[PDB]
RNA sequence: AGGGCACCACCAGGAGUGGAGCCUGCGGCUUAAUUUGACCAACACGGGGAAACUCACCAGGUCCAGACACAAUAAGGAUUGACAGAUUGAGAGCUCUUUCUUGAUUUUGUGGGUGGUGGUGCAUGGCCGUUCUUAGUUGGUGGAGUGAUUUGUCUGCUUAAUUGCGAUAACGAACGAGACCUUAACCUACUAAAUAGUGGUGCUAGCAUUUGCUGGUUAUCCACUUCUUAGAGGGACUAUCGGUUUCAAGCCGAUGGAAGUUUGAGGCAAUAACAGGUCUGUGAUGCCCUUAGACGUUCUGGGCCGCACGCGCGCUACACUGACGGAGCCAGCGAGUCUAACCUUGGCCGAGAGGUCUUGGUAAUCUUGUGAAACUCCGUCGUGCUGGGGAUAGAGCAUUGUAAUUAUUGCUCUUCAACGAGGAAUUCCUAGUAAGCGCAAGUCAUCAGCUUGCGUUGAUUACGUCCCUGCCCUUUGUACACACC
C-alpha cells in the first residue's frame, strides 16, 4: 500500500525481463521468445529451433 | 443426419514435414474412399523463422553468427461432407506434433 | 513483518487445500493468483514453512514451485484446526 | 521511536459513580468503530468514512 | 485463440523447454531423461521418460498428482485438461542423458572418476552402443584444473549422422 | 557569493580557445601496451603443485589396474541388475 | 637448410582506407561520477543505437523482501500504520509535534541464513574465440630397436584435402577430409490449388472501334497448371570426344547439357591445446568480501554523451560518367494486434512533418505489385568551392514518451565550414564476385551513419607463384620439456 516503491516499467529495457534468467539486456524478442541471447543458444533445440546452414 | 454438406476446412500447421504430410494424407483417403467432393490438399509457402544471433555469451572474439530456423509446413484440405459420421472417425487416432483446425463456412 | 493474519490464513489453507502452490518470482506484483494476497506474501509463507520443513520448494524459469511434505500436513492440520485425519488435502481426496 | 503505550484504561470519559448516575457525553455517530477519535488542534482522525466526513471539532 | 502459426509454434516450444528444464530440476533422483507432449482436443497428455517410474509414480499417485497439480497451476490449465503419464526408459545405457545423470550421482557418493567413468564407459559397450565417450573437466584436489577423456569404440563427429545417431 | 551558471559564465580558465592555449601531455599518445602477457606463462601464484595432490584427484598411474578392474566389476554390476529386473520377480 | 600452401600472402588489377567534415568505439584528459570488461585473436565488440528503466557509477531518501532456532520483552499491548503542521526533491508518518489505529504476524539480541552486475576467468563449469576449417590424428597384425619409440603415415606426381596414383617392411583399417544435411539452379514429366495464376466465356460491363486495351460474378461460371507454391521423384557421374601424363591418379580443350570452379553457398566438423574471453547472461559455481548507516532493494536527480588531444570501424563528399526539376518506372528477404493496440490501405485536413475518420489483416488472403533506390528520358545549370558539399548555427511547427534542457527524432525557412581525390602506410577481393544501389529484420515507446540477411545494376584483372607475410611438413642443432616468456 505504499506509494514511493515504484516506477513507470511500461517500455524501454527494464519492462521486460528474460523468462528463464530474468535478464534485461541481450533479450530476445521476435516470435515472443522474451529469451535473452545466451539461454536461446542453451535452449533452441528443446524449441525447435535448428541449425541448417 | 441424411447426407448434408458441410463446407468445412481443415488446416494443418506443423514443423515435421513427414508426420504432416502422414496426417493430410490419411485426410485425402478418407475423403476419396468417402467419396467426398474435395480440393486437394493446397501447400502453403513454407514459412522460415531466422533467428540470428553472435556465438559468444560476452563479446570477445571474431564476430560469428548462428542463423536457427524454425520451419513451419502449412496444409488445408477443403471438403463437402456430412459432419456426423466424419466426426465419427475425426476424434479417433489423434495426430501427435501437428496442429489441426477444422473451420465450418457457409460460402 | 505483518503479514496479518487473516492473510497467512488464506495463504496456508489455499496450500492445504491444493496441496501445491506456484509463485512467479516477481515481487511487487502485489497480488497473487488463485490466493487473495500479495505474490511477496505467499512467496515469504511459504519460504517460512520451508525454512522449517513442511515444504518442498523448487525455482524453475522464476516460477517458485512449493509442495507440501508429510510433516507440513501435520503441521497445518494441528494449525489450521482441521478435522483430525480425515482430510488429506488433497492427495489423495478426490479420485483414490 | 514508536508510542511506549502507557497502560491506558477506558478514557476520555468522566465516571459512572459520581453524584448519582452515569456522566458521558458527545451523544452517539454513525461512525461504528460511538467511540472518540483523535483531537489534535481542531480535528479528528476520520477512519471508516471513505470519502465523506463533515463535522468539525 | 487468435494468436498467428507462427505466435504458436515457437509458444509451444518455449512450454515444452519451460518443461523440460521443470522436470529436469525435480525428477533428477529417479533419473528423469525425457518428455514428450501430445495436444489433443480438450486433452494434452504429458509422458515423462524416467529410468525409475515408482518414484515419479509415487506411491497411491502422490508426486504425480503433485506435478499435475504443479504444471497445470503454473501453466494456467483447468483441472483434468492436463494428465501426466510416466514410462520408463528401456535401453537405459543407450540414453547420454541418463549416463551422465548416473555418473553425477556416483561422483556426489565420493567416488573416483577413472572408476566411475570407465564403469559408465564399460556400461554403455555392452549395453549395446556404437562408441561412448565421457569428459570430465574441472578441479579435484588440485587447483589448476584438466580435463580428461574415456572413450571406447567407434564415433563419428562431422555431419548429419551426428544429428542421427550420436546422444549428447 | 553565486556558482552554477552564473560562475561558469564568468569562470576564467575556462573555454575551448583557452584549452587551445595549453599542449596536449604525451599520456595522449599511448595504449595499454599488452596488458601484463609477457609472463602469462609463469604462473604468479608460486605454487607448481605436489604430484600427491594431482594424484589423489585424478588417479595416479600406479593404480589404474585396481581403477579398471572394479569399474568392470560395477559395468557388470549395472547389466545384471538391469538384465534381471525388466520383466522378473 | 629444403619443400609446400593461402587475395585474412603476393602477382595482374579493382574498390578503397590513411587526408576533410560528421558518426560511433578505444585511450588520454577532465569530473561528484564520467560504471566496467576486452588491447592477428581489443577498439559500430559485450548483440553495448544508455533521456527514466537498463545501471553496474555519482549526490541524496526509503524499505527489509534479516528465513529458522534459542533468550528476553506482551495481552496491565511485543508490535503495525497514519490525518494535518514542522521536515524533505517529494502528495517518503523518513523523523519529530500530537493522539489515534493495531494485535504472539513482530521488536531487541545471539547463532545461522539470505541477497549482491562485489572480487578472483590465474580456483572453476558451460559456451565461445584461436591454432584451423588448415589437413591433421590413431590403433590391429607384421618388420626394426634392450628400450623410450619407430615404420605404416613416403622420394615423386596429383588434389581443395594424409585427395589419390604410385613407390614400398609393410598389409589391411578407423577418426578428420570427402560422404552427409540445408539452401540455390533445371523439370511444358507426376500430384494438386477462390490464401497462386492463366485461358475462355455460362455472365455482363466500358474505351477506341468492328478487335485492340481493359473492369468485374467460381452450386450469384467452365476449364487448365505454363508461370507461383510444395510433396514425391528425376537429373551430373566431370558425360562424351580429342590432347597431355608413368597411357596412372588426374589435368586442359571442344561438343552436348539447366548445371561441367568440390555445379554455387553454407551447416556440421578430428588429435590436442591457449593460464585466449566471459564470475557483469544464468536460481552455473568454490572461496573471499559485504549484509540494516547495506556493496541488498527501491525512488528522485545527475552521469555513462563531459573535451587541448592520439587511434580504429564507418557515413557524406570533393561534382558534368554530375547536381537540380519533371516525367518514366522495376525487386527480393522479412514483420505484424485482441494470450491488447501491431502492420496499416482508403477518405478528408495540412507546404511538410503530421493529424483525423474509417477499413483490412493472428496473415501466399491485408498492409504489399512493400510502384525501393541507383537507373532511364526530357529539361535547367555550365568548370566558378558553382545550382558541387552540407558541417556549424538561429528561429518556428510536429511526433514518441511521465519527462526531450546537454538540441530524441522528423519537417520548414535561413546560415552555407572544411574538402579540388588525400602523405608514410594499409585493407578487402577471382563472377552474378568486387563495387555501386536501396529494402527488410535485429535492438525499438522514440532514435541507424550499425549489424544480419535480401534483392537491383554489375566490371577490370589472374586462372599463377613462393618474392613479402603467416602457417604446415621434412632435415638439422639443442645444455629446453614449466619446453625460448
Ligand atoms: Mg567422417
Ligand atoms: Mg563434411
Ligand atoms: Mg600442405
Ligand atoms: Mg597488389
Ligand atoms: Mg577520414
Ligand atoms: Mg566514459
Ligand atoms: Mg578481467
Ligand atoms: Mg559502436
Ligand atoms: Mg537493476
Ligand atoms: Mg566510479
Ligand atoms: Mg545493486
Ligand atoms: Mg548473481
Ligand atoms: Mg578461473
Ligand atoms: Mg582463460
Ligand atoms: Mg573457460
Ligand atoms: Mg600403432
Ligand atoms: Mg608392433
Ligand atoms: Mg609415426
Ligand atoms: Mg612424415
Ligand atoms: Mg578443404
Ligand atoms: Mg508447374
Ligand atoms: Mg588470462
Ligand atoms: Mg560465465
Ligand atoms: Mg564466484
Ligand atoms: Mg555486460
Ligand atoms: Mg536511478
Ligand atoms: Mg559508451
Ligand atoms: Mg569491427
Ligand atoms: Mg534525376
Ligand atoms: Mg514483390
Ligand atoms: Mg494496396
Ligand atoms: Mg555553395
Ligand atoms: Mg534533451
Ligand atoms: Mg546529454
Ligand atoms: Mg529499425
Ligand atoms: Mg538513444
Ligand atoms: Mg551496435
Ligand atoms: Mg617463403
Ligand atoms: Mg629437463
Amino acid at each position: 500500500e505504499n506509494v514511493w516503491f515504484s516506477h513507470p516499467r511500461r517500455y524501454g529495457k527494464g519492462s521486460r525481463q528474460c523468462r528463464v534468467c530474468s535478464s534485461h539486456t541481450g533479450l530476445i524478442r521476435k516470435y515472443g521468445l522474451n529469451i535473452c541471447r545466451q539461454c536461446f543458444r542453451e535452449k533452441a533445440n528443446d524449441i525447435g529451433f535448428n541449425k541448417f546452414r | 443426419q441424411q447426407q448434408q454438406i458441410i463446407k468445412i476446412r481443415i488446416t494443418l500447421t506443423s514443423t515435421k514435414v513427414k508426420q504432416l504430410e502422414n496426417v493430410s494424407s490419411n485426410i485425402v483417403k478418407n475423403a476419396e474412399q468417402h467419396n467426398l467432393v474435395k480440393k486437394g490438399p493446397v501447400r502453403l509457402p513454407t514459412k522460415v523463422l531466422k533467428i540470428s544471433t553472435r556465438k559468444t555469451p560476452n563479446g570477445e572474439g571474431s564476430k560469428t553468427w548462428e542463423t536457427y530456423e524454425m520451419r513451419i509446413h502449412k496444409r488445408y484440405i477443403d471438403l463437402e461432407a456430412p459432419v456426423q459420421i466424419v466426426k465419427r472417425i475425426t476424434q479417433i487416432t489423434i495426430e501427435p506434433g501437428v496442429d489441426v483446425e477444422v473451420v465450418v463456412a457457409s460460402n | 513483518m505483518l503479514m496479518p493474519k487473516e492473510d497467512r490464513n488464506k495463504i496456508h489453507q489455499y496450500l492445504f487445500q491444493e496441496g501445491v502452490v506456484v509463485a512467479k518470482k516477481d515481487f511487487n506484483q502485489a497480488k497473487h493468483e488463485e490466493i487473495d494476497t500479495k505474490n511477496l506474501y505467499v512467496i515469504k509463507a511459504l519460504q517460512s514453512l520451508t525454512s522449517k520443513g513442511y515444504v518442498k520448494t523448487q525455482f524453475s524459469w522464476q516460477y517458485y514451485y512449493y509442495t507440501l511434505t508429510e510433516e507440513g500436513v501435520e503441521y497445518l492440520r494441528e494449525y489450521l484446526n482441521l478435522p483430525e485425519h480425515i482430510v488429506p488435502g488433497t492427495y489423495i481426496q478426490e479420485r483414490n | 521511536h514508536k508510542h511506549k503505550a502507557v497502560k491506558l484504561a477506558v478514557l476520555s470519559y468522566y465516571k459512572v459513580d459520581a453524584e448519582g448516575k452515569v456522566t458521558k457525553l458527545r451523544r452517539e455517530c454513525s461512525n461504528p468503530t460511538g467511540v472518540f477519535l483523535a483531537n489534535h488542534k481542531d480535528r479528528l482522525y476520520c477512519g471508516k468514512c471513505h470519502s465523506v466526513y463533515k463535522v468539525n471539532a | 485463440a487468435l494468436i498467428s502459426k507462427k505466435r504458436k509454434l515457437v509458444a509451444d516450444g518455449v512450454f515444452y523447454a519451460e518443461l523440460n528444464e521443470f522436470f529436469t530440476r525435480e525428477l533428477a533422483e529417479e533419473g528423469y531423461s525425457g518428455v514428450e507432449v501430445r495436444v489433443t482436443p480438450t486433452k494434452t497428455e504429458v509422458i515423462i521418460r524416467a529410468t525409475r517410474t515408482q518414484d515419479v509414480l509415487g506411491e497411491n499417485g502422490r508426486r504425480i498428482n503433485e506435478l499435475t497439480l504443479l504444471v497445470q497451476k503454473r501453466f494456467k490449465y483447468a483441472p483434468g485438461t492436463i494428465v501426466l503419464y510416466a514410462e520408463r526408459v528401456q535401453d537405459r545405457g543407450l540414453s547420454a542423458v541418463a549416463q551422465a545423470e548416473s555418473m553425477k550421482f556416483k561422483l556426489l557418493n565420493g567416488l573416483a572418476i577413472r572408476r566411475a567413468a570407465y564403469g559408465v564407459v564399460r556400461y554403455v559397450m555392452e549395453s549395446g552402443a556404437k562408441g561412448c565417450e565421457v569428459v570430465v573437466s574441472g578441479k579435484l584436489r588440485a587447483a589448476r584444473a584438466k580435463a580428461m577423456k574415456f572413450a571406447d569404440g567407434f564415433l563419428i563427429h562431422s555431419g548429419q549422422p551426428v544429428n542421427d545417431f550420436i546422444d549428447t | 557569493r553565486p556558482s552554477g551558471n552564473e560562475g561558469a559564465i564568468r569562470d576564467k580558465t575556462a573555454g575551448r580557445r583557452n584549452n587551445r592555449s595549453k599542449d596536449v601531455t604525451d599520456s595522449a599518445t599511448t595504449k595499454k601496451s599488452n596488458t601484463r602477457r609477457a609472463t602469462d606463462r609463469h604462473s604468479r601464484t608460486g605454487k607448481t603443485d605436489t604430484k600427491k595432490k594431482v594424484n589423489q584427484g585424478w588417479g595416479d598411474d600406479k593404480k589404474e589396474l585396481s581403477a579398471e578392474k572394479e569399474a568392470q566389476a560395477d559395468a557388470a554390476a549395472e547389466i545384471a541388475e538391469d538384465a534381471a529386473e525388466a520383466e522378473d520377480a
